[PDB]
This record gives structure tokens, sequence and C-alpha cells, in this order.
């Protein structure tokens, strides 16, 4: 629990980490029984396939602390269905690629969320064609 | 036995180890009653790495060499390291089980192997 | 009459072959463009890895 | 050398041993196989077998089906068979009075049908058990 | 019958060679795509040099 | 007493699972009787082509009445296996109160007999004992009811309802149309779906990686063309008279083995 939760967040955290927090709800909820009923419905298993990347992303080095930034834009894409086609073995080596890319390419992004702090439509916008650059990049 | 301590290459064969280990272990109570055949061509395998992986731990000793007579051996890092690879990636597949049975180093399995091919074939 | 007869059966038969012909030609060339556009990427991203190893 | 039997029931292969005769009930009432027979298929009636290889034949009461048999070679598809040994005549005999008890009294035009095919099967469980 | 044949042949014809202009096309991609990569590699080997060299500077501080 | 508990219930599961094992072996026994049958079945068929033959198990009657035999399990404490066949069961007593075409239950098994004795507002045509090794023995009981009730116009399109082992983890229950057996021995679901019955997948349990597991697999069985000399000894007609009680017969013991 964190009592002071949010508004201790940034404008852009708390947006984008709002659909986050309601995932790994369902995600307690669909682990729970899923053995049970054994026969996954896509409404059942795209929502558990979807958790389980979700918690790839919750994972870290340890002493690798990220950036305001790259914890909106990792956040972002998880909760998207972007790294749903990737292998779970693979999600945490493409985030990391995809953080290099944007700093690397796109610095446009980091300059509107460390001065607006704010999930902005223009940034947005410009986070997916890095994730559509990069992804593409990464199948080959 | 954590990567950033023991390097990336030893701690995942020891990972892969304690897996395959581990479900050799669960798998045990399966075997009964299903048979070595019964199972997946998966499991026939996993189980065969496991037996040899549990052979492979066993060493002799130089303090025991009084009491059984076979001589000891020390063996290197790098050497257990090696020698948990082939039985893991399957390039030892073909080899029996008590080759794997208190000898040092990955050849010396390899070695024991081939005697007792010989020594069958006597 | 006889010869007319098979003249324009078989120009309609070739046509159909080679609108059959065509087709196959056609599937070739965009498997090739396939194949041709993989190897630029996977081959571009291999060398900058071999390169990138080797300058680290 | 000799034409060779596999008789089956849903769950139980009985008879795969090889005998040089054997004489079946059909429903035109019957007939016998001796080796090297013409390809033949009979639809074969409730009511027992008598199956002769060397020395000894012996009747197992078997309970309909469908008989085909072929170049050097007979299978017997029948939904249920019994050896005749191995079936005690006495208490066959007992099952085949219950049967025809229940009979006497069963009535209605499925219920008879029961009962009628009822002791039809107890009939001849003993005549198996008899021979 | 005359119909089925040259519109197999047509339809055919030009699916064949369509193939293969993608072929080329890809060759094309992969091409351009091969050269990004060599380019990336090189500027990646330099930012490793670079840095660490960086690095070693302010070990001697 | 909790870790007593803990022993009892091991040992019970792995009791349970070399039952399966030996009743996966069961199944294969009588393979040959139904891989034979079907071939005989599918010559029958393509041998006869004739428009005067009608036998009285496939003979199609007006759908007025309607049984469904019920095949449960004889014991508790496995999951939700009876609850969800007698709760699938009341659907379908459901559904043909919306067609009004009579229903009548004829029950196997202990838990479906002590479901339908509590409630007497259903009919009931039989109430068999369940069995486990369930034989050939056992299931002419069930069959000549069944086909003695069927030849008789009273009930007609008799279907059975059971649950087909399709996983470990789930297994739901399954309606098909037991009667009247179709001449092309195709079976098939209420639903509308017939597979053709030469081929027929066995149920077999192997491991997926560390886990237990089952995987049905379906082998077809081809059905040799039929001696060009032979000799047909009743009717063809006559002789496909017989055949279908055995089809009937050892359909309902796999119904009942599955279940089981």
């Amino acid at each position: 629990v964190s009592r002071v939760g949010s508004a201790a967040q940034i404008k852009a955290m708390k947006k984008v980490a709002g659909k986050l927090k309601l995932e790994l709800a369902q995600f307690a909820e669909l682990e729970a029984f899923a053995q049970f009923a054994s026969d996954l419905d896509k409404a059942t298993q795209n929502q558990l396939a979807r958790g389980q990347r979700l918690r790839e992303l919750l994972k870290q080095p340890q002493s690798a602390p990220l950036t305001v930034e790259e914890q909106v834009m990792t956040i972002y894409t998880g909760t998207n269905g972007y790294l749903d086609s990737l292998e779970l073995d693979q999600v945490r080596k493409y985030l990391v690629e995809l953080r290099t890319y944007v700093k690397t390419n796109k610095p446009e992004f980091q300059e509107i969320i460390s001065s607006t702090k704010t999930f902005t439509e223009e940034a947005e916008a410009l986070l997916k064609e890095a994730i559509q650059e990069q992804m593409e990049r990464f199948l080959l | 036995l954590q990567p950033r301590i023991v390097g990336e290459e030893h701690y995942e064969i020891a990972q892969r180890v304690k897996e395959t280990l581990q479900r050799y272990k669960e798998l045990q109570d399966i075997i009964a009653i299903l048979g070595l055949d019964e199972l997946s061509e998966e499991d026939r395998l996993t189980v065969a790495r496991a037996r040899k992986i549990e052979r492979f731990l066993s060493q002799p000793f130089f303090v025991a060499e009084v009491f059984t007579g076979s001589p000891g051996k020390y063996v290197g890092l790098a050497e257990t390291i090696r020698g948990f690879q082939l039985i893991l990636s399957g390039e030892l597949d073909s080899l029996p089980e008590q080759a794997f049975y208190l000898v040092g180093n990955i050849d010396e399995a390899t070695a024991k192997a081939m005697n007792l091919e010989m020594e069958s074939k006597l | 009459l006889g010869d007319f007869m098979d003249k324009r059966d078989a120009s309609i038969k070739e046509q159909l072959s080679g609108v059959k012909d065509t087709s196959s030609e056609v599937k070739q060339l965009e498997e090739q463009a396939n194949a041709v556009m993989r190897a630029a990427r996977a081959e571009i991203s291999a060398a900058l890895n071999k390169m990138k190893k080797e300058t680290q | 050398m000799t034409l060779n039997l596999c008789v089956l029931t849903p769950n139980r292969s009985i008879w795969n041993s090889e005998v040089k005769e054997i004489i079946l009930s059909t429903n035109s009432g019957q007939i016998g196989v001796l080796p090297n027979h013409a390809p033949t298929a009979t639809a074969v009636d409730i009511g027992i077998l008598r199956i002769r290889l060397n020395d000894q034949w012996l009747t197992l009461a078997l309970m309909g089906g469908f008989a085909r048999i072929g170049n050097n070679e007979i299978t017997i598809l029948v939904n249920d068979a019994e050896r005749g040994s191995d079936i005690d005549p006495q208490e066959a005999q007992q099952t085949l009075e219950i049967a025809e008890a229940n009979l006497r009294k069963a009535e209605g035009k499925r219920q008879k049908i029961e009962a009628n095919l009822a002791l039809r099967r107890a009939r001849t469980r003993v005549e198996a058990s008899n021979t | 019958t005359i119909r089925n044949s040259e519109e197999l042949r047509g339809k055919a014809i030009e699916q064949l060679e369509k193939a293969r202009a993608r072929l080329k096309k890809v060759e094309m991609d992969a091409d351009q795509f091969r050269v990004n990569g060599y380019s990336e590699i090189e500027r990646e080997k330099m930012n490793l040099i670079n840095s660490t060299y960086k690095t070693l500077e302010q070990f001697e501080n | 007493s909790v870790k007593n508990t803990q022993k009892i219930t091991e040992a019970m599961k792995l009791v349970a699972a070399a039952k399966v094992r030996r009743a996966q072996e069961a199944v294969v026994n009588g393979r040959p009787f139904s891989e034979t049958l079907v071939e005989v079945l599918y010559n029958m068929n393509e041998q006869l082509q004739t428009e005067d033959v009608d036998v009285p198990l496939t003979k199609i009657r007006t759908v007025k009445k309607v049984a469904l035999m019920v095949v449960t399990g004889d014991r508790g404490l496995c999951g939700g296996f009876n609850n969800m066949l007698l709760k699938k069961a009341e659907s379908r007593i459901a559904e043909l109160k919306k067609l009004g075409v009579d229903y009548t239950i004829i029950s196997i098994g202990k838990k479906g007999n002590t479901y339908f004795i509590r409630r007497p507002e259903i009919p009931v045509d039989r109430y068999f004992d369940g069995t486990n090794l369930p034989t050939a023995k056992e299931a002419q009981a069930i069959a000549d009811d069944v086909f003695s009730l069927f030849v008789s116009e009273e009930v007609d399109k008799v279907e059975m309802l059971y649950t087909k082992f399709v996983s470990l983890v789930k297994s739901d229950p399954v309606i098909h149309t037991l009667l009247p057996l179709s001449p092309k021995g195709e079976i098939c679901d209420i639903n509308g779906k017939c597979v053709d019955a030469a081929e027929d997948e066995l149920f077999r349990l192997t491991t997926k990686e560390g886990k237990l597991t089952v995987e049905r697999d379906m082998i077809k069985t081809e059905t040799p063309a039929f001696s060009p000399i032979l000799e047909f000894e009743q009717d063809p007609a006559q002789i496909l008279d017989a055949l279908l009680p055995l089809y009937l017969n050892s359909q309902i013991l796999r119904a009942l083995q599955e279940s089981l």
C-alpha cells in the first residue's frame, strides 16, 4: 500500500499506470482457476497472456534504476498489448532495445515527459513510431 | 549463485541442472505409474539426463582412498561447468549411466564409458 | 474448319496457360522480393552485432 | 497347413489359437468350416459354437453377431462369448429357469422382446455347459 | 475452356513476375537494412570504446 | 491429522491415476473388435446400395418421444464430474420441453441413480448399477434395454450423454445420438457434427513437460475392400441386421468405458 499513492505520481505516470494497476488486478484473479477451467477461451487467455507479459515489465536487474520517462514508456508498451506477440524470454531483451532506441533516435519523447510531465498526445504518438520502427528492427 | 557474481555461463547451467533435477523428482511418482516408455519423448530425456546428472554429482574423494581404494579427484570449477554442459546439451546421451558414477572430470566419465564397453565386449 | 476450330481452342487454352504462367511468375517475384528484403535487414543486424561485439 | 480362428468380444479377444475345424451356428441354421474354405460372410445367430482342433472339440456358447471367413482364416465378431467348460452347468440352468419364469410373466410389446431374447440367451448357456 | 487457360496464364504470370519483383524489392530492403545495421554496429562499437575511455579518465581522476 | 490426510489423499491420487491407466489399457484391448467392425460395416454398406433394405435399429420414425441415458460416475469425491453431467442432463430435458417431445431417462451409475430417485418429476426407464471395470456382460444389459426399447416405437432417437475423456483438468459432458444407428455407421452428436466411424481417437495419457496430461489422438483404420468372390450366407439386408446390434453394443461399451 502507499497511503499517499497518487498525489505522489507525475501526470504521465498517473495516466499510464492507471491502466497498469487494473491489469494486474485482473491477472491475480485470472491466474486463479486458470488450471481449473483449463481450456482457456481467448477472453480469459489473452488477458492471461497479457498478464504474464505485464509481470515481465515489473522485472528489473539490480542497481539499474530506470528514468521516469523509461518507466512511463515501458508501462505504456506493456499495457497496450504491443509485447503480446513476443516470447516471455524475449520481453526483457526487447524493452532494453526499445529504450535505447528511444534515447538515441527519438529524444523528443524525453523532452515532453520531463517538461510537461503529462502523457501528451504528441508524446504518445512520438513513442509509437519508435515502437513500430523498433519492432520491425527487432524481428530481423 | 547470482549471474553478476558467478558469471552468466555458470548461472545458466546451475539453473538448468536444478530444473532438470527438479523435474526428475516430480516424475518419479509418474514413472512408476506409467513407466519410462509411456512418458513423452522430452521426458524420456530429462529423466535420462537427470539420472546422468545425479551420477555426475557424486565424486571420489582423496580422504576415502583408504576405505574404498579408488583414487580421489580434485575437480576444477571450469571442469565442473564444462561437464554439465555436455550432459544437458545431449552430446553424451549415448553413454551408460554407470560411466558418470564416481568419476571426477567429464573426460573420466567418457573414458570410463569406453572401458566399460570394451569390458562388456570381452 | 477443323483447323480453324483447333486454332481458336488452342489460342484460348494458350491464353489460359500464359495467364496461369504469369500468375506463377508474379508469385515467384513476390517471394524473391520478400526474401531479399529479409536479407538486407538480417544481414545488417548481424553485421552491427559482430561489429558491435568487436568494438566492445 | 490349416485355417486360423480369432473370436473377439467388444472388450476381450477370447480365442486366438488356431484349429483344423470349427462348426458354428448361424441365422440360416448351421454351417461347417474346413481349411481353404471359400470366402463367405455369415451373420452368426446366438447359440453355441463347436470347434475341433486335433484331439479335442469343445463348445463355447456365443451370443450372436457376424462371422466372415477369408482365405486361410476365420474371424468372428460376437458381442459376448463364454467357454462352455468355464461356465458351471447347474448355475446356468438355474439362470435359465429364472429367465423362463420372468418370460412367462413378462408382457407387452417391448418387454417380451426383452424376455424372449433373454431366455434365448439363457437357454444356449447350458447347451454349451452340458456339451 | 479457352477463356480459362488464358486467364490462368495471364493471372499466373502477373502473380510469378510480381513475386520476383517483390523479391528484387526486398533484395533492396535487405540491402538497405544491411547497410544501416553495419553503420549502427560501427557507431555502437565507437560508443563502447569512447565511453570506456571516459571511464578510464574518471578512474584516473 | 492434516499430515495424515495429505498422505491419504496423495495415495488416493496415485491410485486413481493407476486406475485411469488401466482404463486406457482396457479401451485398447477392445480396439480389434471396433477396428474390425467398422471395416465390415463399411463394406456391408458399400456392397448393399439398395433402396428396399430397411433395418429396425436404423429405422427412422417421427420423434414424438426421446430416451436419454445418463452415464454418471459411481462414487463421490471427483470434482464436479457428477454435478456437471446432471446439470448438463437438465439442459437436454429442459430443451425437450421447449420441443415437448417427452424425454425418458435411463440412468447409469449411483450418483445418477440417487439423483433421479429423489426427484420423481421425471420418468425413468430403468436404474442401472454403475460398475468399475465395465464388461460386455454389463453393457449388454444396457443394450438389451435400449435395443428393446428402441425397436418398439415408444422412444425414438435415443441419445446418450457422458463425458468423453478429453482432458484431466476439464471434461465436459457431450451428448450423442445412439439410435437410430446411421447405416453409414457415422457416429454424430445431437448438435449436428458427425465423424466418420472409420476414424476415431483413443485417449493416451502421457506426461507433457513436468505435468501429467492426456492427448486424444485419432488413428484412422482403413477398410480393405471386400473379397470379389465373397458369398453372403443369409441376405445382405439380413446379414446387416445381425451386425447393427454388435455396433450398438460396441458403442455403448465405449461410451461407458470412456465415462469411467
